[PDB]
């Protein structure tokens, strides 16, 4: 399936390209292909909580 | 005569307070603490380098650009072709937080960030594009971009692998088998074997070989098991296992 | 109890200080080329 | 208990020389020639 | 060392010590040497360049 | 396979190079071929300790 | 007991006096010819 | 006993006066021509 | 074999010299080959002392 | 027997030149051809004490 990355980690929004290449950014209230709705966004330790419950991280070796 | 041979000792004990194994103990403390102070917290990013293609739709995300504090990036732009396309002009919101170097004629851009989460916006007009180039610059990440290649969809005024693999570079998709016999290196990615080596093969064959200046040669191959190897008049085999 | 208004006092020092510093704004820089 | 507020002194004006070092960062250089 | 220009390559590291010259020569893939043109250098308090 | 070598040691990041030249640059967490993932980096003496129990250190000549 | 401070005195000078020796350095020299 | 700090406040002039001495190195003198 | 002198001597590190060439560097652990391993550095003196109980010393006469 | 006369005197290091020309100059514990070992060197008066129960001298004349 589609795996996003987060690119730029910042306090409210979040830039991310996905396993495609696809380029997005969101709020922390909002909806995301591939995962629904958003539930938790926080520059702690880059995690996103997806409505699915998921940690959308940044890429592995992009560390 | 102890008298004076006391005021000796007494007076080099208060011209030198300090022993020669006090003194290498405080300047061990000297570098201890010159070492604290040059140390940061957390985890530095990564140095790297990457190539995005930007794209000029209306409905379409501006790229970021990730920075850190102190260090230099680059920019450099390349057309649909690839080709480099100088810049016209190009004028950044918050000059305080990060600096520009540009000669008139180049196309990459230098950004040398002051500031750690303070994020800026730019705006850059290539030598041909009608269309500005809008970017979010942003510091304070666990990565950082030194070259970030930039493709655009325009085009500017501007519009192999056997010297990698000779130059030592193993080919991409590639994995180096276990050679058995004697020193030769090569490489599998299309079940075509690369070869780089300075012998000389007389049975199975090759397709296409170049050689280098210093004397070693490459060779592309169809692959088989079994390798004749000639050396200065003698004859010898090689081994390669699938 | 001579501790209330001592706390206010740096307090107020660094809120002054720190609120002049989102206030200023300096301008864009521009560059042609030829 | 003087020693305490000694102590504050004295690593107050080192931590404070220590966050002005931290502060500041200086530019860089660009050089060419041909 | 090999530079390569490929974005997937790692970035080299330079190992140093304060107040030894230390000697970077630039060549081709033959070994014909590259001259400079430019350079910059984020922060100079750290490091002196002197160049031809 | 490969022997990885120490290249930079600092504390946060580290640089490796392997036996037949392989550049590379790790966090504290990640994962390594041969070895396992990295569990821990020491920045005093140079010594680094895989998840398999295995050390990484410089050349011989070259420490 | 009182002889202790007044030891230390000069000591800590001399600390003082070891302490910016290692903090200056003098750069690099170049020179040329034809 | 107590007369032995005249004994030593005196050399200690001139004890300081030879590290000086042993201090400093001059350069050289290079000479040309023909 | 081959027979060694001293050549440089500063704390820390150590400089050895062949008659056949071989003039390298080495640390306290250090695997000289012939020898085995250095067991003890002195800065002063000229001796170098070898795991094997051998004494690395300098010319006598290019002292 | 080859004679050595000395030529240059300083604690530490002493020139001896022989009967042919031939100049060294050693230090106080020091094996030398034609009289053996070197017991001890004295600054003093030009006497260089020598393994054989002897003195090392200058020339007389030549002085």
């Amino acid at each position: 399936r589609i795996i996003y990355y987060i690119q730029a980690v910042i306090p409210g929004r979040a830039w991310l390209i996905g396993s495609n290449g696809s380029t997005l950014t969101v709020r922390e209230g909002s909806k995301i292909p591939g995962y629904g709705m958003v539930k938790l966004i926080d520059s702690l330790q880059g995690r996103i909580l997806t409505s699915s419950g998921q940690v959308i991280k940044f890429s592995q070796e992009d560390s | 005569e102890v008298i004076d041979k006391k005021a000796f000792k007494d007076m080099t004990r208060n011209l030198y307070p300090l022993n020669p194994e006090q003194v290498v103990k405080l300047k061990q403390i000297y570098e201890t603490s010159e070492y604290a102070k040059a140390a940061t917290p957390g985890t530095p990013p990564k140095p790297t380098a990457t190539s995005q293609f930007v794209n000029l739709s209306p409905g379409s995300t501006p790229p970021v650009i990730r920075l850190s504090q102190g260090f230099v990036s680059s920019l450099v732009f390349l057309d649909s072709t690839g080709a480099p396309w100088p810049i016209a002009a190009y004028d950044l919101g918050d000059p305080s937080s990060f600096n520009i170097q540009w000669d008139k004629t180049s196309n990459t851009l230098m950004i040398q960030a002051t500031k750690l989460y303070n994020y800026g916006n730019l705006a850059v007009r290539l030598r041909g594009l009608n269309t500005p180039v809008m970017l979010t610059l942003i510091p304070g990440q666990k990565a950082v971009d030194y070259r970030v290649d930039l493709r655009v969809q325009g085009y500017g005024p501007n519009a192999d692998l056997l010297l990698h693999v000779l130059e030592g570079v193993p080919p991409p998709g590639s994995r180096r088998l276990v050679v058995s016999g004697g020193d030769a290196r090569a490489w599998l990615s299309n079940e075509k074997m690369y070869v780089r080596t300075n012998l000389t093969i007389l049975s199975p064959g090759w397709l296409a070989s170049m050689t280098s200046a210093d004397g070693t040669h490459a060779y592309e191959m169809q692959k088989s098991p079994v390798l004749l190897v000639s050396w200065h008049g003698k004859v010898m085999q090689l081994k390669v296992e699938g | 109890q001579q501790e209330i208004q001592q706390r206010t006092s740096d307090m107020l020092t660094a809120a002054t200080q720190l609120v002049q510093d989102w206030k200023q704004v300096e301008t864009q820089v521009y560059t042609e080329g030829t």
